[PDB]
DNA sequence: TTAAGTGGAGCTGGATGCTCTGT
DNA sequence: TCCAGCTCCACTTAA
RNA sequence: ACAGAG
């Protein structure tokens, strides 16, 4: 991440003294000394999933006593929760429903 | 692009159904409906475009184009998906086009006067180079294909 | 309920076309040339001051351009009309004449007439004898009132330049590189220079590029040679989110490794890449005030303004990186329209200045050697270099003005007398810029940004398919305008100047820019009160009707456009699902108790504009009219142009007829004139027996084309009869054709001269 | 929307209106504030405006690297000299601020304290832009650049070389500097309110609305150097100021060749003298089958052309008068063959006639328009006169 | 028949993707024999074509993903004693789109044409986590660094076939069977053939250079014949087979 | 964050905290007044023409209008962009010929604009 | 090629020189087929113009109804006499001897 | 061809061995198929089929 | 350490439909 | 406006 | 050099 001088405003570099790391100004004397922990987090975009799940996949989420789905009243449907894009998005949830003589997608 | 192709769909589903009504209604030794039998000028296609239904006007195989800013003219909404909005003539060429049909209609048009203006020098220039390249291949007495050397 | 009609409201079409389009908008380019951007070339050369022997000085105090006149051999002279130069083969021209201040050791002598030369008058403008003529004394004259104008004679033929369309120049295109890469350009065409200048991401770091700099160079570089030298200032201006940051962070990243962190270092960087046409320091600092981005004013060497204009441009590559927005150059907003005085005044700002340099010439000459007597540069002042510079241009075509880099071809072609249509047709036509370079199928195809400016169906079929279009029947060309009381209300209207802030208020989305012209003029907050308040001064007179305003929420701008050549159509203005024109205000306009500049006063009418209509909601017809409907078209046929108005029910036919008729129907034999007799040409056809058609539109009528028609009504059976007609051939009636069916006259030419040569010996 | 809350009183005060600056810092942030960083010296120009300020930077706190500032120190100074010096010590101790000026006027802003219920306006003769110099990297190559190695027309004006000399003309003026925490600053900032009554109604300020509009929007031509005598059709709903108003009915008649009475009213307004000006009525219309027609005069003078194509003809006014006098008799002109009685051409009847009325199947025309009230103003006295002035026009006719 | 064709569209061979040139374009670049071509595309036919859930895993196995596409966050770490880039895999994004991939394999993604980082400087601390330690490049360059790597670590290729853009399961609308081909569109024949479960017996391409360069001289002469052939068809045109045949 | 808006600025410097604040507002180029005996041609009329006292009303309206009345004519302000910068208000007093006092008075946080209500003043006499 | 406008110019026409009338053809606009085959009619005409036709070769009747009316016909600047051309030997050009 | 002003050239071979090659080669009663795909291009056309 | 064979990037030079019909 | 050869220059192997 | 025609 940028970060800028409070003096000249110059772009800081990141280097090495001789007790900690620095962020230190190219132009004037100014360094910050590292003392804790310091992040930066990217959360790049991850894969679309529609076309992943589709046809029979190897889902896993259920679990006994679950739901039973809300047109068939038959617990014989699947249902997942699972991020989109990176994982700061609040998981969403979809379940898909196969019977006989019955097939439907909800959400 | 989901969107698209279910419009496209029922937009067809319009023209074909409104032109197998209109061959059912007309007559025999009804003119056009004679020449499209017996192939001498014309098709179905074209008594049903001009008696029925014209269909989608498509430019480059696509709805349409926005060419201002999210719609295709001033006339319509911004961002709309409607068939009359993106190049759907529900009028014959009885009925007579509308000023926008009319617009959209032209525009589909242009593009096979541009494709025969363009076709002159996309093709004679590939002509020339296969027949200098070919020129020289005679079949031979001896039942086999050589160049000149 | 239905929304009820006006059915009067397609006569503000006559009344439209009584002082605006249909070849109007030639004939007021050429009289905006000769009577106000005249003043200006003399005002902008009025001294002369030879370099040898000062303080003697020729003065230009005023400029004159006159009547038309012929210059006989006895130096009779006396007025002309434009069929006389037909018949002689000569030019119709009228002379300039200026007055001069000048010194003969007195230090004030003056002229009040002297004629330096003579400009080719076109037809029916304010100098031509024909202008405000009775139909019963251009007989006297053997001219047609039906004949447009718009032409000039020069050597007695018939010459047109034609419209040229052309890019807006101040502009930032942003656009696709062959290699895919994206950048950026703006070609800075001022008065004084014209220069593109380029913003290039070759290695995903910023780049600018210009033909002064042997190598394109780091636009950190030119920040900190601008005198904006800490990297966060920088910053703040291309912008704060996080990924415009990133995507700017490999450049920062190349000027810390050079040793620039100055000013005077970066400027001395630019100078060791500058080509050489004070060394390092000052070509670099006058190049950045002078000529890169030089459509931007710095005043007294600051750059501020200047910043803040490439920090825009920096902005807009990186967010059309993460998404192609790229621009079209085929959107007839960017596009621009250069009539006739604008072409000409051109090419009499070069003849004047090389008059005035070959005069300081021939002072510099004779001042340090000749003679005591302090000659009168009045016996100098040869006339051909105006003469033959204006008529040779007009003549050939070719305008050569080395002084602006241009080399133009194919600016005139001769007035078509095929038919009247032929005639008429071609005052309307619009010469494209590309000219058939190459088979690109991307500007020939129909935007639909021309409705109703430019006509959809009347273009050639051949080679010049898409390049070569007409004007629509309702369609208006500005003028320049004043551009001073925009500023003046902007600056009340809320704008705050750019310079009393940082860049970080660029990055807010509640701050939109004000450009007028390409200029920044400011910052705005609150931009629909700004834009509706600015069209209410609009309708009500304080500004100019033909200055549009539009706003761009994709990238954050409010433009302001009071530039002239780009195209405007009227419309109605309708306020909560009511039009403002009424039957009361229609009946008025029949009577004659008002006319169509009162429905522009009265915010009835106003003129729209291609890059304001992507604002605005247009409803057809009144029956569909809905909440957010903002204007009314006034008479929809109007988006055909002069030669599709000949079609009956047009819209009943495929879309590739249309255009076959509009080049059949101007090849038609008919009927030139009422001169038609008194005409010599070097080919004429006539039809004996012409009839006007049983079939009409209403813009056959807006034309006046049944008063000299071309065709006949022919009784046609459609059948199949004998077999001769299987391929579009038609099988015609010998008994009509004795009786006078297609009966038709071919008139041609044949001329001689004989000539007086330089020995005393002649022809005979 | 009544102004239900805090009506707040404006005052003005002068006392500080030359000497009240604007500073601002773009790229430092509004809560690192410079109040706490003893400042050394202040520098103005007072004419063309170029603050400079040298601040002390510290170098016991923990964010100085004091190997780095010995080195930039010792790049910017010689070693020993101290004759004269950026830096007194060994280290980098000062930063120096240099002024960008924003705007050249600044008559429209201004300074408002607020206070409890009431605000103090006062104006501000500058606003200057303050960012770190970096003119100690320059003279810094400059010492070690040195350790290394009857004319023609001129424009100086346009040259940075002579403008920087106009600039050194004026002499440095030095400043003490009194921070934000020193008691001159809360005593100064008194005189930012000015002493004066509550209640006081200004003696300036009083001009109305379309004053104050036509103020910031002036007209743009003071005056036009040709005059509209108006032949040419110019704005009939416009009261052109240098027109007189008998002049627009002229140039109205002309473009509306029949009109009713009662628009007049309609169209003037009842501010115009609707008595007297009957006069200058008369000599451009008279009413004829209860409303007005236009004069001969006014359309054509004795020499004009023909108006249209075909066979040209001489104007006749009284080839006109004729036919007008004839509908001041007649219910209308009812016979076929008019145009062989006046010898003129059927092209020349058929079309003057067409501006006034509509075609029913042979008997001639219809008046477009019915028959309102004569007596609608008071006149008694010019419904018989007409008849006597009507008969010498008529008596004209019977000349030829 | 270069005049007869139109420039046509309504064509995406039937997939309702994967746009191809076709008409005089097609031909042009036929006959020209340009070592590259807009649009190529690869068929490659599935031996076990049974079900999607076979496609899926070979298709993971030639179409590219990219490491940022699979790991949830990307992160700068500064510490007092060292300081490192940290990249954490998204394993259960993995589990799901079947790649044979993980945190050990990731290590072997990276060390390849990366600015010559070291093996050593990478560390697999846990089944899901990888730190790339940066170096100095000691060439142009300041150890700052890591601001190129935050950028450019995302784009490297930890599974696939680098010169795959894209690929596509096609499906048969015959009543008698349903099968899955795999429409490829790429520029590299010869991996393509070389996948566990691809038949690489069946499968073609439209380029004649790359056709060549992996079959030789008499393939790339069947491709000339194949390819010409499909484009006059589909314009409605037809060629006595002899003629196109001469012509390769 | 969000805006704030000039009817809820001067409400928290009213009520919820009594401590002054230096605004900065920008007028418009002319005032409606005459420069009062300044030897002029109807030249614009800036606040340092003026004399001192009482200068107009500032009124606040329902639905968050806020008007600047400055004579018979009411003014509108609104709220100028946002500056997160440093600024700080100071004096400069050339006390001497050559020497004199540099005060900083106060910061300055929030910038109001001030411009002409151009549709009342043509709603009164349309053209 | 879809010219409906040429079939309605025509009986548009035919129903105007019948009661002295232009019949208008603006674009978006014009005289309707509605009201031009009630004038036809009126002037014991057929509402859709075909008419009933003798052959003037056989002079038996036609057995299909033949489409009669006015269509506006404009000649063309290109003749035949404009552009018949024929060279057996003749003029050769200096440089290269040929025609 | 299509019969709307279109123009065509003709050539008189001028020598007896040209006349026999255009003859027997080139006539249209030999042509009456397309080399391409052999198809015939010489047969009824519009008013001829109808 | 360096001699050398081969990758990748920029410069350069070539090409872009057939005719009549007029000024 | 689009596209093959030619030459310059970094980048590993190898002695 | 421009416009046409197929
Ligand atoms: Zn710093
Ligand atoms: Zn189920």
């Amino acid at each position: 991440m940028l970060l800028f001088c409070p003096g000249c405003g110059n772009g800081l570099i990141v280097e090495e003294g001789q007790r900690c790391h620095r962020f230190s100004c190219n132009t004037c004397p100014y360094v910050h000394n590292i003392t804790r922990k310091v992040t930066n987090r990217k959360y790049p975009k991850l894969k679309e999933v529609d076309d992943v799940l589709g046809g029979a996949a190897a889902w896993e989420n259920v679990d006994s006593t679950a739901e039973s789905c809300p047109k068939c009243e038959h617990p014989r449907a699947y249902f997942m929760q699972l991020q989109t894009r990176s994982a700061d998005e609040p998981m969403t949830t979809f379940y898909k429903c196969c019977n006989a003589q019955c097939g439907h997608r909800w959400r | 692009e989901t969107l698209e192709a279910l419009i496209l769909k029922e937009l067809s589903v319009i023209r074909d159904h409104a032109g197998s009504a209109c061959l059912r209604e007309l007559d025999k030794s009804n003119s056009p409906l004679t020449m499209a039998l017996c192939g001498s000028k014309g098709s179905f296609i074209n008594i049903s475009q001009m008696i029925a239904c014209v269909g989608q006007q498509a430019i480059s195989g696509s709805r349409v184009p926005d060419g201002f800013e999210n719609r295709s003219l001033p006339h319509f909404e911004k961002h709309s998906k409607l068939p009359a909005a993106k190049g759907f003539v529900a009028n014959s060429f009885y009925s007579g086009l509308t000023p926008t049909e009319f617009f959209f209609h032209t525009m589909a048009g242009r593009e096979g006067l541009v494709d025969t203006a363009v076709k002159t020098a996309e093709t004679g220039y590939m002509q020339r180079r296969l027949v200098k390249s070919l020129e020289d291949l005679c079949s031979q007495y001896d039942l086999t294909v050589r160049s000149s050397t | 309920a239905p929304i009820p009609t006006v059915e009067e409201k397609w006569r503000l079409l006559p009344a439209f076309l009584k002082v605006k389009g249909l070849v109007k908008q030639h004939i007021d380019s050429f009289n905006y040339f000769i009577n106000v951007e005249i003043k200006k070339i003399m005002k902008a050369n009025e001294k002369v001051t030879s370099d040898a022997d000062p303080m003697w000085y020729l003065k230009y105090l005023n400029i004159y351009v006159g009547l038309p006149d012929v210059e006989e051999s006895f130096n009779v002279t006396r007025p002309v009309s434009p069929h006389e130069c037909r018949l002689r083969d000569m030019t119709y021209s009228a002379p300039i004449t200026v007055d001069i201040e000048y010194t003969r050791g007195s230090q004030r002598i003056i002229r009040n007439a002297l004629p330096i030369g003579r400009m080719p008058i076109m037809l029916r403008s304010s100098n031509c004898v024909l202008t405000g003529k009775t139909p019963a004394e251009f007989a006297k004259l053997n001219e047609c009132p039906l004949d447009p104008g718009g032409y000039f004679i020069v050597k007695g033929v018939e010459k047109v330049i034609l419209i040229q369309e052309q890019l807006s120049k101040n502009r930032i295109i942003v656009e696709a590189d062959r290699k895919g890469a994206v950048g950026a350009s703006v070609t800075s065409s001022t008065h004084e220079k014209k220069s593109r200048t380029n913003m290039a991401v070759k290695q995903g770091r910023f780049y600018l590029r210009h033909n002064t700099l042997s190598e394109d160079i780091p636009i950190v570089i030119i920040f900190k040679a601008m005198g904006v030298e800490s990297d966060q200032e920088i910053v703040q201006m291309i912008g704060t989110e996080e990924h415009v940051m990133a995507a700017f962070g490999p450049s920062l990243e190349e000027c810390q490794k050079a040793q620039i962190f100055t000013q005077m270092q970066a400027l001395k960087y630019i100078g060791n890449k500058v080509r050489r046409q004070k060394t390092k320091i000052e070509e670099a600092r006058e190049l950045l005030a002078s000529t890169i981005l030089t459509h931007v004013p710095v005043k007294e060497f600051n750059f501020r303004a200047k910043c803040i204009y490439t920090a825009v441009m920096v902005r807009r590559v990186i967010l059309a990186q993460g998404d192609n927005k790229v621009d079209d150059r085929d959107y007839y907003g960017n596009k621009r329209l250069e009539l006739a005085g604008q072409l000409l005044s051109l090419l009499f700002e070069d003849l004047f200045k090389k008059f005035n340099s070959e005069m300081k010439k021939i002072a510099d000459q004779v001042i340090p050697k000749q003679r005591a007597a302090q000659f009168d540069v009045v016996k100098h002042m040869r006339q051909d270099q105006i003469t033959n510079g204006m008529v040779n241009a007009i003549s050939t075509g070719n305008w050569s003005l080395k002084r602006f880099k241009m080399d133009r071809q194919g600016v005139t072609q001769v007035l078509s007398r095929l038919s009247y249509i032929s005639a008429l047709g071609m005052m309307t036509r619009i010469s494209s810029q590309f000219e058939k370079t190459r088979k690109v199928s991307g500007p020939r195809s129909l935007q639909p940004s021309q409705w109703g400016m430019l006509c959809p169906s009347d273009t050639p079929e051949g080679e010049a398919c898409g390049l070569v279009k007409n004007l629509a029947l309702m369609t208006h060309i500005t003028t320049d305008m004043e551009d001073g009381p925009i500023v003046k209300l902007a600056s009340n209207l809320g704008v705050e100047d750019v310079n009393l802030l940082c860049g970080e208020e660029l990055s807010y989305p509640n701050v939109f820019l004000v450009f007028l012209n390409g200029n920044i003029l400011g910052v705005i907050r609150d931009h629909k009160k700004l834009v509706n308040t600015f069209r209410l001064m609009r309708r009500a007179g304080y500004i100019n009707e033909f200055v549009s305003i539009s706003t761009n929420l994709t990238d954050r701008c409010v433009y302001i456009s009071s530039d002239g050549g780009r195209l405007c159509r009227p419309y109605i203005i309708v306020k909560k699902q009511k039009p403002a024109v009424t039957n009361k205000h229609m009946e008025e306009l029949a009577q004659g108790y008002r006319n169509f500049e009162d429905f522009l006063h009265e915010s009835l009418v106003e003129y729209l504009d291609v890059n304001e209509e992507n604002d605005c909601n247009i409803a057809l017809y009144e029956h569909t009219i809905n909440k957010d409907t903002t204007h009314l078209e006034i008479e929809p046929f109007t988006l055909l142009g002069v030669c599709a108005g000949l079609i009956p029910y047009p819209h009943h036919n495929q879309s590739p007829r249309n255009t076959y008729q509009c080049a059949m129907g101007k090849q038609a034999m008919g009927t030139i004139g009422y001169n038609q007799r008194n005409r010599i040409d070097t080919l004429m056809y006539l039809l004996a027996y012409p009839q006007k058609p049983m079939v009409k539109t209403k813009t056959i009528e807006l034309i006046e084309f049944e008063k000299l028609p071309a065709g006949q009504n022919a009784t046609v059976a459609v059948m199949s009869y004998s077999g001769y007609d299987i391929e579009d051939a038609l099988v015609l009636n010998k008994a009509s054709l004795d009786r006078g069916f297609g009966r038709c006259l071919v008139y041609k030419n044949a001329k001689c001269t004989l000539k007086r040569y330089t020995n005393q010996t002649f022809d005979k | 929307d009544d102004p239900v809350v805090q009506e707040i009183d404006v005052y003005l005060a002068k006392s500080l209106a030359e000497k009240l600056y604007l500073f601002q810092y773009p790229v430092r942030p509004a809560s690192m504030t410079y109040d706490d960083i003893p400042h050394l010296s202040a520098k103005i120009k007072p004419k063309q405006q170029k603050v400079e300020l040298e601040m002390a930077i510290d170098t016991l706190n923990p964010n100085y690297c004091r190997s780095k500032g010995e080195q930039i120190a010792l790049n910017v100074d010689g070693a020993c000299a101290d004759e004269t010096s950026t830096y007194s010590s060994k280290l980098m101790d000062k930063q120096t601020f240099c002024s960008s000026q924003t705007t050249s006027n600044t008559s429209r802003y201004a300074a408002a304290l607020y206070r409890q219920g009431e605000l103090h306006l006062t104006p501000l003769h500058g606003i200057l832009q303050l960012r770190p110099s970096f003119s100690y990297l320059d003279k810094a190559d400059a010492k070690h650049r040195e350790r290394e190695a009857e004319q023609a027309r001129q424009r100086r004006v346009q040259s940075y070389e002579f403008l920087q000399k106009k600039h050194a003309e004026e002499p440095w003026v030095h400043l003490h500097y009194y921070g934000l925490r020193d008691s001159r600053s809360e005593h100064e900032r008194q005189y930012l309110l000015c002493p004066g009554s509550s209640g006081v109604e200004n003696t300036e300020l009083v001009k109305s609305p379309s004053e104050y509009l036509m103020m910031l929007m002036p007209p743009s031509q003071e005056e036009e150097k040709d005059k509209p005598v108006a032949p040419s059709n110019v704005l009939s709903m416009a009261q052109l100021r240098t027109l007189p108003l008998a002049d627009q009915i002229k140039i109205l008649m002309k473009n509306v060749k029949v009109m009713p009475f009662a628009n007049l009213m309609s169209l003037l307004g009842p501010s115009i003298d609707s008595v007297a000006v009957l006069r200058g009525i008369q000599k451009v219309a008279m009413l004829v089958q209860g409303n007005w027609v236009v004069k001969s005069d006014i359309l054509y003078p004795k020499d004009s052309s023909s108006p249209h194509s075909g066979v040209p003809a001489e104007v006749l006014c009284r080839g006109r008068d004729f036919v007008m006098w004839k509908f001041t008799q007649s219910r209308w002109v009812v016979r076929k063959e008019v145009a062989t009685v006046t010898k003129l051409c059927a092209e020349d009847v058929k079309d003057f006639l067409e501006h006034m009325a509509v075609v029913r199947i042979n008997k001639g025309w219809e008046f477009i328009l019915p028959y309102d009230g004569e007596f609608i103003k008071k006149h008694p006295d010019v419904v018989q006169r007409q008849h006597m002035l009507w008969t010498g026009i008529q008596a004209k006719l019977e000349k030829v | 028949p270069g005049t007869q064709m139109t420039l046509k569209t309504f064509h995406f061979a039937g997939v309702a993707s994967m746009n191809i040139t076709l008409g005089v374009p097609r031909i042009k670049e036929i006959i020209n024999a340009s070592k590259a071509i807009s649009t190529p595309i690869i068929t490659a036919q599935l031996d076990k074509d049974d079900d999607a859930d076979y496609a899926r895993l070979v298709k993971g196995r030639i179409e590219k993903t990219l490491l940022g596409e699979i790991s949830e966050y990307i992160e700068e770490v500064f510490l007092p004693d060292d300081c490192f880039i940290l990249v954490k895999l998204s394993l259960e994004r993995i589990r799901l789109l079947r790649l044979e991939v993980n945190a050990e394999t990731v290590r072997y993604s990276i060390c390849t044409s990366k600015l010559r980082v070291k093996p050593g400087d990478v560390a697999v601390h846990g089944e899901a986590v990888v730190c790339v330690t940066p170096r100095e490049n000691s060439k142009s360059s300041m150890y700052y660094v890591l601001q190129f790597l935050k950028e450019d670590l995302p784009k490297v290729v930890v599974q696939g076939i680098p010169e795959v853009s894209r690929a596509v399961i096609h499906i048969d609308e015959q009543s008698g069977k349903e099968k899955y081909k795999l429409l490829v569109e790429g520029d590299n024949l010869r991996a393509v053939m070389a996948t566990h479960g691809v038949k690489g017996t069946r499968t073609t391409s439209n380029n004649t250079y790359e056709v060549e360069k992996t079959l030789g001289i008499e393939a790339a002469r069947t491709t000339i014949i194949n390819e010409i052939q499909y484009t006059m068809v589909n314009h409605g045109m037809s060629i006595d087979r002899r003629h196109v045949m001469l012509l390769s | 964050l969000p805006k704030d808006v000039s009817v809820a600025e001067l409400l928290r410097e009213l009520s919820l905290t009594k401590e002054e604040e230096l605004l900065f507002l920008q007028l418009p180029d002319t005032l409606p007044g005459q420069p009062p005996t300044q030897d002029i041609a109807e030249n614009a009329c800036t606040l340092a023409d003026l004399t001192e006292g009482q200068v107009g009303k500032l009124l606040i309206r329902k639905s968050g209008r806020v008007q600047l009345l400055l004579g018979k004519v009411t003014l509108d302000v609104t709220m100028g962009t946002a500056c997160s910068f440093l600024q700080e208000l100071v004096s400069v007093g050339l006390g001497d010929s050559r020497t004199g006092e540099m005060t900083v008075l106060g910061h300055v946080k929030h910038k109001l604009v001030c411009s002409p209500d151009f549709e009342s003043l043509l709603d009164h006499k349309h053209r | 090629r879809m010219t409906v406008g040429k079939l309605i110019e025509l009986l548009a026409g035919k129903a105007g020189v019948l009661d002295g009338r232009f019949h208008y053809g603006t674009a978006f606009g014009g005289s309707k087929v509605k009201d031009v085959c009630e004038d036809l009619v009126r002037h014991g005409y057929n509402y859709l113009g075909k008419d009933y036709v003798t052959s003037g070769i056989t002079g038996e009747p036609l057995e299909a109804y033949i489409y009669f009316g006015p269509v506006y016909y404009q000649k063309l600047k290109h003749m035949v006499l404009d552009k018949m051309h024929a060279r057996a030997r003749g003029p050769r050009a200096v440089l290269t001897r040929q025609p | 061809a299509d019969f709307d002003g279109d123009e065509m050239n003709l050539h008189l071979p001028q020598t007896e061995e040209a006349k026999a090659e255009a003859l027997v080669l080139m006539g249209t009663k030999a042509n009456l198929v397309t080399p391409r795909n052999g198809e015939p291009l010489i047969a009824a056309i519009q008013d001829f089929l109808t």
